[PDB]
């Protein structure tokens, strides 16, 4: 179980990653809806939450809009490009962890 | 008064003035439309990895 919750961090931060990722791209999709409204998680609070079933937060509006629609697109945009990095960067973290362990036992 | 008749009120001066001014108008929000949809396209170049 040492091994579980060693490597359990990472996997929630993972985890964690994929699903701000799932949310990012629904709101993507639905930038042209009218009468939408901008979802996004805090990660670090919902991994703090997780390692110690997940809420979001409405993305506060930049520019008023008359369709109703409030999801913006340079903003979410970076949040992508960020978010995409840093799952790739917990990618390799947890490869070479997992490596690092498996080669001590040759 | 009999024996008159009186016709229509058009300024022309009015009418080519505000046409003028329309077409003006017309194509710099054409410029703009322009320039919104080059700046989007070059900028979801940026949504790719």
């Amino acid at each position: 179980d040492r091994l579980d919750a060693a490597l359990r961090f990472q996997q929630e931060a993972l985890n964690l990653r994929a699903q701000r990722q799932e949310i990012l791209a629904a709101n993507i999709a639905n930038a042209d809806t009218p009468g939408y409204q901008a979802r996004d998680i805090d990660f670090a609070s919902e991994l703090k939450k997780v390692m110690v079933a997940v809420d979001l937060l409405y993305r506060v509006p930049d520019q008023p809009s008359l369709d109703g629609n409030t999801v913006d697109m340079d903003r979410e945009r970076t949040q992508f490009a960020d978010n995409s990095l840093k799952y790739q960067m917990g990618l390799t973290v947890l490869g070479s962890q997992l490596k690092g362990m498996m080669n001590v036992l040759q | 008064m009999s024996g008159v008749l009186e016709g229509s009120n058009v300024k022309p001066v009015e009418a080519m003035t505000d046409m003028i001014a329309n077409a003006r108008r017309f194509e710099m929000q054409m410029k703009v439309i322009t320039s919104v949809d080059e700046n989007e396209g070059r900028a979801n170049q940026l949504l790719s990895m």
